[PDB]
């Protein structure tokens, strides 16, 4: 049919720098001097919000920071002032053909750097009544996104999408152990090595 | 075969010696209560200050704030034993000299007296550092009887070579 | 007030029919056309079908005979029905609305989007969920997705971090934590409630 | 064996590594129109400021000047996209942090009102830098109705670690 | 096997390259007569100011002092040919640029007139250095007729790249 | 939501204490000053500055007292002596406390107000009556307490084509009338319920058109 | 102290025609080149929303059409684009003195002309069970605001027990609404069978009347 | 017939630094305690203005910074405050003998460092009517004084036909300027396409280049 | 107080170079007018004392003669048998004739001088061409040519190739400042007396 793919797939941009996303269409999406293109901003866990309709029109309530230019074959989206709010994924959509096709998507990351913060929590007493012991170690507001946590005595680690305002990722680690074998081990350690400092900031109980 | 002491570092990836990036700029924040001290008046106000480590200078950036009334003179004490953002230790705020004052700056204020705002200026000097407590003396300025002070943004810096 | 709500089973067995009802409030159904788009991982946002105001329907070229759409205008409802679901169709489904004007608006785009329904096509049965200071709220073993957590009845929006789900063998793992000043915590009690759409439950321990 | 990144350099003539001389002092000038911005009043005045890069600090040296009347508050915008002397690029003025304010200083002025010159002061803070435009906020100060302002010389500096 | 120029030095004890400690902080004092110059009035006052060399900045720290009356404008001349503490040479106070002003600061004063002290501020700029004589211009400020001036503590600094 | 709500008795007897409490939800009271104004058939009475300082109207001193709690985000107004003259809707108003020269004696956001009526007569409970004849249905309330009544059609679901009439005072009781217009197809299809909650008589009546 | 007086008390203007409200102050509210005055739009039943701060400055979320200019002694605001939204009353307030005083209110009335609409409704059964019969007739979307309602019992008109309500000038519609209510005790309510409400207007001399008998 | 020779030939000093010029005489120019010596300030392209006459005497309108002291056999002048204005050449002259011969001149250059500024300009239309095309590349405010300009046209290297002009050290700016012009006949002027101006300098190894 | 000199620019080998100096600052009957020649060293040739007395350089006697006019305040100096060795700018210099002990052999003021060239060649006029994004003149005999530009006025010395001199002038302004003000260059030749001020575009 009519497939379009934006470029690039993931874009790591610094603040106050214009970020250009290029969307290329198999066939000319522009007709009779009008270009039928749409751009969307998808918040984490929320439906996409329309940013730009046609070629140069900004949807109602969208800041001037967002701008797009292009003809049917190729379209570019530009944002010179990039604050923390624009941490979302961006898709390009065409209105020409009877079945409209959404773009692959570009992931935008506003760049900042900060040291991590480690917090350790013991298992629950109400969970102890259930018969399973699970310890959770929560690390909030760390950048870059890559941080590895090794637990030494069934280990699961999760990472939140890049924070909007803070612009620093967060991490959650959970491990589950049955009561009969939970008390068999007495040592509990949380380890978080980062790129900011080679030494790991660790809290243990 | 030589090693390198901070701020000099060896980039083993490219076999290059350079000055550390953080030496040029290292940001942070201190969240806590700014202590105003005077024999006849003392109060505490919840403040959050921006910190900048530039070379061997530590920069304190006070944002705009509204505080209780003050005397014609006074002392400001910032207790860095706690409240510093991640990566900062209390020792990182110790000045590199005991000279008094280390530096002086002027702060723009508004004295509120019976519904009128009166423009005045207030001088601030870095004077003492005791066990994580920074003492910023307020030598004086234009003054009038007032009920509360509105402080414009202002910055003050002093030499610091700790890290 | 403009509101779009979708009601439908969260999890559908393989080869079953996913039927969702989208209801619009504040929108004139005689003035707006409601479309249907699904978000698939690796496949991207897919446009499936549209009901034009007045009952006319056009569907995705690749989805005909598997998709059927109907609406009732006096009740302000739109009915979405898919005939067969396979592991391929595990995706968030959205209902979106666009205005019907004579103007050359380049009409094949969506100004407003519903909240969407998370659809997982798993054969497994529904499982029931079980200066500063930080306590973590975790729910484990909830199939299908998602769990909606409202902390202190949504009193505070700042300082609330939610971590994405991790899939265990026959269980879903979600961990969430809040960081608040130590002085503030002893003043007011904080209750964490996590609502699951298949099991009506709010547990505040 | 290893190489050296600026400001560290290897003097091959004497086989000695040293800190670059320009790192200690790099002078320059910006010639252009100083933009004052306020919702109810805005004007442009032709000014020439001296610039010197000392370590990671950029210093702005304002000479004496006479400008049109100003509001009790205001912003001064210096557009560095053009006007810099030879050797300077627009990027060389970008601060090393986004903290607001980066630094504050006081400027001495005389307000002219019906033939009387009134001595007053203006607080000035480095607040924003956007694509080569430096925004210096004038938070306030002593004020009186006036027709034009006479500005004494004054300097302001903010951290900059760019080349 | 290269050598190292100040502030870079080789710690032969540990075979480590580092930045010299004195580069970050080098203290001193200048003892002498502070010269105030104006066509209709000139006097000399015995003062002792603290000096500290931090990176490429020389900081002058004036303590509180009481001087004779001054004009609405004036010049302050500090003759560094003699009076520096041990380890300091007269050349060590030479600025690294001729820009005027090198830096400006405000000084808090009290004018004494017929038994009343009137608070005022005084702008001071580092303007000239001639064969060991540092000229600090007092452009102006709020002023009133007075018999004597009481000066609050204040600091002023300018770029200096000498040993 | 940056919104502020205050709670207080609606009707106060003569020579009684009229006290209203203002609650802030969006702004920290340590940065804003909360003012107080009364609109009588608008008068500035007093202000509590951030930091606990209070300034009152020159002509109202010693009869009004204002206090605030910042840890609880509340501003408290208390008046001691009441007359026939001091009957008015009272409002609490907000001003930001910045160093800027914004000409600070102004009010940025206004709370709902508390309706203050000065009468020693007791509160009577309001009677809600539904009247039934595009079709229009009217709701009337008679024999109401001294506080006013907010009539809510479908719990505030529908606002267009709904006219609410101000109270009319008959024999020591107030009469309130409301009318709504809806399409002929709409009303017999979907149910319309009018709810009238009274704050002074602690009564909430949920009447249905039927 | 510092007294302000607005002019005029009532302003009749058509849409898109500028209506100028003048606020005059006992003493000059301007000091050092700044004018410390504020204007407010208080909608019916709602608290006043600030329109202009200091002199000629528009608050966030305020329409661009609203503008005011003036010196210390007296201030005037003129608004040439006047849409349906801005039909509320306006107050002027001064920020100079320690006790700020709101100016005398000025009432703006948007001008329109349209025929009236009358609607009649019988009393409720639940109210009749209470023991009092009260009938309410609402005439909606009529201009001018002046409409008279007559209550008749068995062809006999009685004004006692009647309460009438006028709604403030509508924002969007720009046409007033009217409520007429009359209460009669059950014992004497059933003695009369005829009930009519009549509303003669300036649009047409004939009265639009709806009556029910039961 | 007593001839004098100065030392040194050229003195390059920084601003505010004392510069001492020594003039040595074949015979003693002093008589009865009076020394007959004179110094002159010759600006570029302008005749010299007398600075110091006899021993340590300042001519009217001469700044106090300029001072000289010395006895009959040799005379030296020392100047601690050296500003930008005095960048000209200075000569020493003796008045004792009936025929006076000026000493060897000394040129003083104030030292600074700054990046160069290059400007390229296409040929004129009126010269084309003459039949020769000449393009001029102008380099202003460049320090150090040594700058080389190499011109290449259409990959053909010819050293003939290039002329370069240097201006004496600027007074106020105190930064030299350079102009280079080359002429080519109309018949052969259009035979070549590419034109490049190159300035490899001591401030930066990269050349600041403008082309037409 | 100024003195003015008029004279031919170029003199052929073995020809006579005669320059006349006119004084406006002082009456020549009270001052002594000297003559000095600047060659690429400085040679002192002769002096006229007040009262019509002349003393010449020891090694230069037979070729230089100087005369003076008191009623018009003019001084005439003439040198015979010019050769390739002597090619240089000639200057008129004055010292006051006082009884004072200040060494009478120094010069207070030099009014004007003429540059003397020895090669014989016809007068050539330099067409001045203004480049616009500078005013340049090339190929004039004899040097120099007086160009008057309009800080920011740079003039480059002549370069002699095949009997011709090249003169360059430049003004520097910011690109935004370029279209605002016009600058006009006039180039006067002392042998041709022609000045062109035209500017293109």
């Amino acid at each position: 049919d009519i497939v379009l793919t934006q470029s690039p797939a993931s874009l790591a941009v610094s603040l106050g720098q214009r970020a250009t996303i290029s969307c290329r269409a198999s066939k000319s999406v522009s007709t009779s001097g009008y270009s039928y293109m749409q751009w969307y901003q998808q918040k984490p866990g929320q439906p996409p919000k329309l940013l730009i309709y046609l070629a140069s029109n900004l949807e109602s309530g969208v800041p001037v920071r967002f701008s797009g230019s292009g003809s049917g074959t190729d379209f570019t989206l530009n944002i010179h002032p990039v604050e923390e709010e624009d941490a979302a994924i961006y898709y390009c959509q065409h209105s020409r053909e009877l079945p409209p096709t959404f773009g692959a998507g570009t992931k935008l990351e506003l760049k900042a750097d900060a040291a991590p913060t480690v917090s350790i929590f013991p298992p629950s007493s109400e969970q102890l009544t259930s018969g399973g012991a699970s310890v959770v170690c929560f690390l909030n507001n760390f950048y870059p996104k890559d941080i590895n946590v090794k637990w030494k005595i069934g280990v699961l680690n999760s990472w939140t999408d890049q924070d909007s305002k803070d612009s620093t990722y967060s991490m959650s680690s959970t491990l589950t152990l049955t009561k009969d074998e939970y008390e068999r081990h007495n040592s509990y350690t949380c380890e978080a090595t980062h790129k900011t400092s080679t030494s790991p900031i660790v809290k243990s109980f | 075969l030589p090693t390198y002491r901070y701020p000099l570092e060896l980039d083993t990836a490219n076999n290059r010696v350079q000055v550390a990036d953080r030496f040029g700029m290292r940001t942070g924040t201190w969240t806590g209560q700014l202590q105003y001290q005077h024999p006849q008046l003392s109060w505490r106000a919840n403040v959050t200050l921006n910190l900048m480590k530039v070379d061997d200078w530590l920069v304190l950036s006070f944002s705009q704030m509204t505080t209780n009334s003050i005397m014609a003179d006074g002392k400001f004490v910032i207790n860095f034993v706690s409240g510093l953002s991640s990566g900062w230790q209390t020792g990182d705020t110790e000045p590199s000299s005991t000279i008094d004052p280390l530096s002086t700056t002027f702060a723009a204020v508004q004295f509120l007296n019976n519904g009128q705002r009166i423009d005045a200026f207030r001088i601030m000097g870095v004077s003492e550092w005791t066990d994580g407590e920074l003492e910023i003396k307020n030598y004086g300025g234009t003054y009038t009887g007032h009920t509360q002070v509105y402080w414009a943004p202002w910055t003050i810096m002093y030499p610091c070579n700790v890290r | 007030q403009v509101q779009l709500k979708q009601s439908g089973p969260g999890l559908v067995q393989p080869s079953q029919s996913l039927s969702i009802t989208c209801t619009v409030s504040g929108f004139s159904l005689t003035n707006y056309a409601i479309h249907w788009v699904r978000q698939s991982p690796g496949k991207g946002l897919e446009w499936l079908g549209v009901i034009w105001s007045g009952g006319s329907t056009d569907y995705n070229a690749a989805f005909i005979s598997r998709l059927s759409i109907s609406k009732d205008n006096f009740k302000s409802q739109v009915f979405f029905k898919m005939n067969s679901l396979q592991s391929n169709d595990t995706a968030i489904y959205y209902c979106a609305r666009k205005e019907e004007l004579y103007g050359y608006d380049g009409y094949l785009f969506f100004d407003v989007w519903g909240a969407g329904t998370t659809v997982t096509v798993s054969s497994a049965k529904t499982t029931a969920p079980s200066s500063s200071v930080t306590l973590g709220c975790l729910v484990k073993g909830y199939f299908p997705e998602p769990v909606t957590l409202t902390w202190n009845s949504g009193s505070l929006s700042s300082g609330v971090h939610t971590f994405p789900a991790l899939l265990q063998s026959g269980l879903y793992t979600l961990s969430s934590s809040v960081t608040v000043t130590s002085n503030t915590w002893p003043s007011q009690t904080i209750t964490c409630n996590v609502a699951h759409p298949a099991s009506s439950t709010k547990v505040d321990k």
